[PDB]
């Protein structure tokens, strides 16, 4: 089959400042890495005893070519009439003899 | 084979985690319970512990009679490195300068 | 067509391991991290 | 100079009642017969003689 | 009866899931099982590369 | 078969003894003094 997968995800809707049983990831003092983003990716392979995936690779990888992309995609949608939109301003010039 | 590790203290600082509480630290104010591990109180047959803490330094590590450097680098004079090089290398005797 | 299967997670799995192997972590969450979980087929086989 | 035969980690748990003429041995060992006149049974007499 | 120990100085901090994954000391493959994809170079699998 | 796994271990001031005799309380880390739990022959040998 296929599935999909993840790196730390975040929620949006600001609705979750709750608590159940506690003295927390907090010491005598205040704010080194704990009010902060999760960790990431790891795993747990064959027969009972889990595995890391912390910090190393996407560099054989998106120095990639087909993203600067302008011939054929826009091409395949040429010929209309572009929806309500004009300048806001884009043209340019050279002084003003003033 | 079962195989028993015995020396480090991880220089972590990754995986803080936990199971128990505020029931606990030791007696007074400040909270260091951060002992990593030294050597080993261990049992025997039928009632009794003995200890593989270590206390003769005295298994392996440092040892000398790798006072012995002609044969392994008999896997280091017949295969080949990557060159490091030749102003790569300078502290010596003068030229009247 | 369109839709999806899964298993049970914890990411600060500083919400993962204390001593069980059974039914352990299910309230979604512990401090600020992301604690995924469990709904493709097999419940409880093959102890950890 | 040799082993504690029981807990082979050390010579003896307490060095005060295990040597040839330590305090413990001078006090309870039956061979020296220090407590002969005492009519009270000594429960650790059998562990030292 | 008799016993004999083989230690090799193990690691402070990258991993406790290979302290979680377990094993022979020796560590990554040399052994014998799956054979065939070529044979006679008995010098270069745990002696070269 | 060429290997060796790690055990149901015990013994700190924080984690040494039996008071309980069977399978006890159940922490699974705290900072940097450890214990260790089983992976081999017997889910049930050692009773005191």
């Amino acid at each position: 089959i296929t599935f999909i997968m993840p790196m730390g995800v975040f929620q949006a809707n600001s609705m979750d400042r709750y608590t159940r049983h506690a003295g927390d990831f907090s010491t005598v003092s205040e704010q080194d890495p704990r009010q902060f983003p999760p960790q990431g990716i790891f795993f747990y392979n064959k027969d009972g005893i889990l595995t890391q995936l912390t910090l190393r690779d996407a560099m054989g990888t998106i120095c990639h070519s087909s993203l600067l992309d302008v011939e054929a995609t826009l091409v395949a949608l040429r010929q209309q009439h572009l929806d309500r939109q004009c300048y806001f301003g884009v043209y340019v010039a050279e002084g003003t003899e003033d | 084979t079962f195989i028993m590790p015995m020396g480090v203290f991880q220089a972590n600082s990754m995986d803080r985690y936990t199971r128990h509480a505020g029931d606990f630290s030791t007696v007074s104010e400040q909270d260091p319970r951060q002992f990593p591990p030294q050597g080993i109180f261990f049992y025997n047959k039928d009632g009794i512990l003995t200890q593989l803490t270590l206390r003769d330094a005295m298994g392996t590590i440092c040892h000398s009679s790798l006072l012995d450097v002609e044969a392994t680098l008999v896997a280091l004079r017949q295969q080949h490195l990557d060159r490091q090089c030749y102003f790569g290398v300078y502290v010596a005797e003068g030229t009247e300068d | 067509f369109q839709e999806a299967y899964p298993p049970l997670c914890s990411s600060d799995a500083a919400m993962l391991r204390t001593a069980h192997a059974g039914e352990t972590g299910a309230d979604e969450v512990h401090l600020a991290q992301y604690l995924i979980r469990d709904a493709s087929p097999l419940r409880g086989c093959l102890p950890l | 100079t040799q082993s504690d035969v029981a807990y082979t980690d050390r010579a003896t748990l307490n060095p005060w009642a295990s040597q040839k003429h330590s305090y413990g041995d001078r006090l309870y060992n039956g061979t020296y017969n220090l407590t002969g006149a005492s009519p009270i049974y000594s429960p650790c007499f059998k562990f030292f003689t | 009866q008799a016993s004999v120990c083989e230690f090799v100085a193990m690691p402070v901090s990258t991993d406790l899931q290979y302290f979680r994954t377990a094993c022979n000391p020796r560590g990554r493959a040399s052994g014998m099982l799956y054979m065939g994809d070529r044979d006679a170079d008995i010098e270069a699998i745990m002696f070269d590369h």
